[PDB]
């Protein structure tokens, strides 16, 4: 009956760089029970090719994971990543931005 | 210092298939294997460079064990559904971390064993290492049997004997990445949120250990109570970022400074927005 | 190297 909410950071792996190949980033923490539904989203849109880190845990016993994909920014697409989870009452959208 | 520890999580899912088992093991901030009873071929596997040469009869042996304390976890759960007279049909999870810590001359300094069930603290070795603290009553029927059946003698054996001697191993083999501390790449960038503030972010990049100290002044006051720190995160190459970030007036930017501690700096740092 | 403890039941 224990539950915590995720908390979601999204960000690149180096400083953004236009047409420069990276890898985007959605590093999830603090929840409990370790169920929970992480995409990748380029413009809306899911990514298929997405990888995760093996589950762990904090010294507290939240969980942690990293879910990441090669991904080459532009000016103009937008990525973001989109995290479900029991105590989520909607997945909740977190919009990547290269300055954070 | 240097430490080793195994995060071993047991989850229950009913209607789904057996629990899953997943283990994983660090040295320090470093994961070096995996197990995961969901992958294809179920084996202790390498995560970090240093572990690959090891042969065989190690990469066996772990899988192996992997396997029986996946079984045995699995009757965990089910015993702990009686102990707290639960039903078949919810999902559970039993989360153990143990390990040991040793001093830069390789002594052992602490030994460790602690579980949780459901998020909840249930039985953990004490620094003794012959005694156990448990939370409730379920993990008090646990700590009787763990006393007549010597568990505690057995478990400090391993944090005594195979912990301590892996772990120097570990360090040794590894020595070029573990025992060498990866510096913060840094910088500071201006992002204006009107005509009259603006945002300094300072960011610390590539650094290993993840332990790292960054703050902001303004005229050399410190503004921690004014300052968003985002927790240290993993850049996925074994290495971590941070930044932290203050809105400040219009015109006040070059008396903030960011100062940054870190084990791979010699000095303490100290950086101003270069315009 | 992970702990060889046999069959460690609750
Ligand atoms: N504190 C604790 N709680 C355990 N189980 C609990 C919470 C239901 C537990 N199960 C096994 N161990 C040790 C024995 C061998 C080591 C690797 O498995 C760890 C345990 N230690």
């Amino acid at each position: 009956m224990i539950q915590r909410t995720p908390k979601i950071q999204v960000y690149s792996r180096h400083p953004a760089e236009n047409g420069k190949s990276n890898f985007l980033n959605c590093y999830v923490s603090g929840f409990h029970p370790s169920d929970i539904e992480v995409d990748l989203l380029k413009n809306g849109e899911r990514i298929e090719k997405v990888e995760h880190s093996d589950l762990s845990f904090s010294k507290d016993w939240s969980f942690y994971l990293l879910y990441y994909t090669e991904f080459t920014p532009t000016e103009k697409d937008e990525y973001a990543c989109r995290v479900n989870h029991v105590t989520l009452s909607q997945p909740k959208i977190v919009k990547w931005d290269r300055d954070m | 210092s240097h430490s080793m520890r195994y995060f071993y999580t047991a989850m229950s899912r009913p209607g789904r298939g057996e629990p899953r088992f997943i283990a994983v093991g660090y040295v320090d901030d470093t994961q070096f294997v995996r197990f995961d009873s969901d992958a294809a071929s179920p084996r202790m596997a390498p995560r970090a460079p240093w572990i690959e040469q090891e042969g065989p009869e190690y990469w066996d042996g772990e899988t192996r064990n992997m396997k029986a304390s996946a079984q045995t976890y699995r009757e965990n759960l089910r015993i702990a559904l009686r102990y707290y007279n639960q039903s078949e049909a919810g999902s559970h999870i039993i989360q153990v971390m143990y390990g040991c810590d040793v001093g830069p001359d390789g002594r052992l300094l602490r030994g460790h064993d602690q579980s949780a069930y459901d998020g909840k603290d249930y039985i953990a070795l004490n620094e003794d290492l012959s005694s156990w603290t448990a939370a409730d009553t379920a993990a008090q029927i646990t700590q009787r049997k763990w006393e007549a059946a010597r568990v505690a003698e057995q478990l400090r054996a391993y944090l005594e004997g195979l912990c301590v001697e892996w772990l120097r191993r570990y360090l040794e083999n590894g020595k070029e990445t573990l025992q060498r501390a990866d510096p913060p790449k840094t910088h500071v960038t201006h992002h204006p949120i009107s005509d009259h503030e603006a945002t300094l972010r300072c960011w610390a990049l590539g650094f290993y250990p993840a332990e790292i100290t960054l703050t902001w002044q303004r005229d050399g006051e410190d503004q921690t109570q004014d300052t968003e720190l985002v927790e240290t995160r993993p850049a996925g190459d074994r290495t971590f970022q941070k930044w932290a970030a203050v809105v400040v007036p219009s015109g006040e930017e070059q008396r903030y400074t960011c100062h940054v501690q870190h084990e791979g700096l010699p000095k303490p740092l100290t950086l101003r927005w270069e315009p | 190297r992970v702990a060889q403890l046999e069959q460690v039941y609750i």
